[PDB]
């Protein structure tokens, strides 16, 4: 469509952001393996609703 | 993080922030105002019987003090 | 265009010589505000153009902006901003305008509208009285596209542009652009705005005695909003403005105007008839009699130029103006700071001459006149539906009255019902109320200033001194100097008395209410062991003679007695309570008292 729908080209993208998720896997080994992933069993099992994803972690 | 505020907490909450659309009366009325809210993301709470409390229980039982040491602890501050 | 953008151009490289003196002041405003934000480990974009600029050299490009303010602004706006990015750029929001100046004959007074200049620059002040509620407003939100990872842009045009009425756009938020995405929306880089209106009275002094004061009201933005506290003389300045459709909007119209007054303004002034920045030499000259030891005696007798003597009550009231220090307890209650004087006399004897002069140089102390209605320290839940589904808890008297002073009269010609509300305000410094609405405890640092009548005439005294009001004691508990005022008839006093009304009919007050307000800001001592070791004594021998003689005193009389020199020392701008204040706090309750 016409008249200023489109915006300027902005550098700041979300799929550099997407596949800097994607090395969110298993990969922060200083802080008993994966400890992110440690919270992700608590879960699954069904006893805890509630991840937290830090800034420390980031 | 529900059920854990009360009424008189002084708190601090972190979260995210949006505004929201008013659908109703958008109109004659309701033009481009916003009336956002806040969106909470964490809870910070503050200032909140023989069980690891007992060793305070014996130091009213070793030293005694009950009729003057206890009137000099409650209000203190008069003459 | 070629005609009405041609004098755009012309004037485009005309007023770059109009800011051969503000080139620099707009980039300087700015590579610190990029400098600290790089290093934190913040000011908005007023660029003031003066008249001077633009009257001593162009004459066709200076009446456009006095006679069609609507081809003119948005012209300047655009050839300025692009000065911001070509003086900065490589470091890696549209700079609207203020306009200052004189205005040559623009002062409509608000009683007065205009026939000649509607849709033009006008200059308005008063008072106001409203202050309404704060709410930000979209101006341009970016869309886009999740899938094919595209984005969009788009703009809302509104009642806000304050120039152009543009084709408005009756939509909040639009969905499913001409793709088969779901739009998505980046609110981080989408804009915002604020929008406030308040109601501006007529200053009512100037207003001619045939009616109330009228108001109209006036649309700001963020740069000076929370800047106009209820009760400022404020001088505005804007474009004025007509919006809405009156007679077609509906059918057959009868009797409905349909063509609101608004001002979309800029720059607020207080005036003052807080900011008085003064030079090296008057602060030195303050400082230079502040070496004499006698101007405390001075200014005492510099203030009330009629009336004689009294310099007791004179010495009273600007040991009151000035004001004494709380220190707030640390995880305690704090006490009472505040000071809070009395009077009562026999009538006609100047009891309320000296209470309406305080007021003018009041340094935004704006008192009432004592009438009681509920209202006097609360709010009465007044909300007026704020725009239907908004309810605000009204400031009624508080607001004003914090870090002031008031005056009240008539004390006992009053009900029960303000008796109550002045027993809390007292004992606390807050109020709090919960109405059919919010509990909020507000805070406020008041003090009050009192005159009432004795009620048999003369009869104080051929019976007790005490009981002569019969109002409350809960409130003489609660205050501390009760000045009874005495008329007696001497041959040489009232003949001195004479001659000086008399000579009326045909050191300053300007220094002297700088004097205070810099003497607001000035360190305060507490502490000296010498003074306090004299004044106890000086309680002991009146505490031997309170009680078997005329009216019993309390402990809190000594916060007094630390209270009235804690200030006397600011009258010195010091930091050592000396010996001689303990001399005058003494002597002062003596003629209270006796
Ligand atoms: N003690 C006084 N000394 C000099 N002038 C006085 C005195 N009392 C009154 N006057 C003159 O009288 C005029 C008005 O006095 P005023 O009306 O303030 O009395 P008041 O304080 O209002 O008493 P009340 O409140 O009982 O009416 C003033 O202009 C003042 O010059």
């Amino acid at each position: 469509m016409s008249a200023a729908l489109p915006s300027i080209q902005l550098p700041v993208d979300y799929n550099n952001l997407f596949n800097e998720i994607t090395d969110f896997l298993v990969t922060f080994k200083q802080d008993k393996g994966p400890k992110y992933m440690a919270m992700l069993q608590k879960v699954a099992n069904r006893e805890l609703n509630s991840v937290i994803i830090d800034l420390d972690d980031i | 993080l529900v059920r854990s505020l009360s009424p008189g907490d002084i708190v601090d909450v972190t979260g995210i922030f949006l505004p929201a659309p008013y659908t109703g009366f958008k109109a004659l009325k309701a033009g481009l105002l916003t009336e956002t809210y806040l969106e909470a993301q964490f809870v910070r709470q503050h200032k909140k019987l023989t069980s690891d409390v007992e060793e305070r229980v014996m130091e009213l039982i070793t030293s005694g003090d009950v009729y003057n040491r206890l009137a000099k602890s409650i209000a203190p501050e008069i003459y | 265009p070629d005609a009405v953008f041609g004098d755009r151009v012309r004037r485009f490289q005309e007023f770059l010589d109009t800011f051969t003196s503000y080139r620099d002041s707009v980039r300087s405003i700015q590579v610190y505000n990029s400098n600290n934000a790089a290093n934190y480990n913040i000011l908005p974009h007023r660029i003031i153009i003066s008249l001077d600029d633009l009257r001593e050299f162009d004459r066709s490009f200076w009446s456009g902006i006095l006679v069609e303010p609507a081809y003119f602004i948005p012209p300047a706006e655009k050839a300025l901003t692009d000065l911001a990015d070509s003086m900065d750029d490589v470091p890696h929001h549209p700079w609207k305008l203020s306009f200052k100046g004189s205005f040559g004959a623009h002062a409509l007074s608000p009683r007065t509208l205009t026939a000649q200049h509607l849709n033009k620059l006008v200059s308005v002040e008063g008072i106001v009285t409203k202050t309404s509620l704060v709410r930000p407003k979209l101006i341009r939100s970016v869309h886009y596209a999740a899938k094919t990872g595209r984005f969009h842009y788009r703009d809302y045009t509104d009642a806000t542009t304050t120039l152009t009425t543009r084709i408005p756009t009756p939509a909040i938020y639009p969905t499913e652009d001409t793709e088969g995405n779901k739009l998505t929306t980046e609110y981080g880089y989408s804009t915002f705005i604020d929008h406030q209106r308040i109601t501006v009275q007529e200053m009512p002094e100037m207003a001619p005695a045939g009616q109330l004061p009228r108001s109209i009201d006036v649309i700001l933005d963020d740069d000076l909003v929370d800047k106009t506290k209820p009760g400022d003389r404020v001088n505005v300045v804007g474009v004025f403005k007509s919006l809405g459709a009156g007679g077609m909007n509906q059918s057959n119209s009868n009797t409905l105007i349909g063509f609101k007054t608004l001002i979309l303004g800029n720059t607020v002034y207080p005036l003052h008839a807080a900011r008085q920045m003064l030079t090296d030499f008057d602060i030195r000259n303050i400082n230079k009699l502040s070496k004499k030891k006698d101007i405390f005696d001075i200014l005492s007798q510099s203030l009330a130029p009629s009336i004689y003597g009294h310099d007791h009550i004179k010495k009273a009231i600007l040991l009151m103006l000035m004001g004494g220090v709380e220190k707030n307890l640390e995880n305690g209650s704090h006490l009472r700071g505040d000071i809070n004087i009395l009077m009562v006399g026999d009538p006609s004897t100047a009891k309320s001459q000296l209470l309406r002069f305080v007021l003018n140089t009041a340094s935004l102390a704006i008192a009432t006149t004592g009438r009681g209605s509920s209202g006097v320290g609360l709010t009465a839940a007044v909300t007026t539906d704020r725009e239907t589904g908004e309810r605000r808890l009204e400031a009624g008297a508080m607001v004003l009255a914090d870090r002031g002073v008031v005056c009240i009269d008539e004390f006992d010609k009053m009900t029960d019902v303000d008796r109550v509300a002045i027993h809390e305000v007292m004992e606390q410094q807050t109020v709090t109320i919960a109405k059919a609405g919010i509990h909020t405890t507000l805070n406020a640092r008041c003090s009050v200033i009192a005159a009432a009548n004795p009620v048999f005439g003369q009869y104080d005294v051929n019976r007790d001194p005490h009981q002569n009001i019969a109002l409350p004691d809960s409130l003489l508990s609660r205050f501390d100097l009760l000045f009874v005022v005495t008329d007696d008839i001497n041959e040489i006093r009232d003949r001195s008395i004479s001659e000086h009304v008399l000579r009326t009919h045909r050191v300053t007050i300007p220094f002297l209410r700088k004097y205070v307000q810099y003497a607001k800001e000035r360190v305060i001592p507490q502490l000296t062991q010498e003074a306090i070791n004299v004044i106890v004594k000086n309680y002991t021998d009146l505490r031997n003679d309170d009680n078997t003689k005329k009216s019993p005193i309390t402990a809190r009389t000594l916060e007094t007695l630390i209270r009235l020199a804690t200030a006397h020392a600011k009258v010195r701008l010091s930091k050592t309570v000396n010996k001689v204040d303990a001399k005058v706090a003494a002597n002062l309750l003596r003629f209270a008292l006796l």
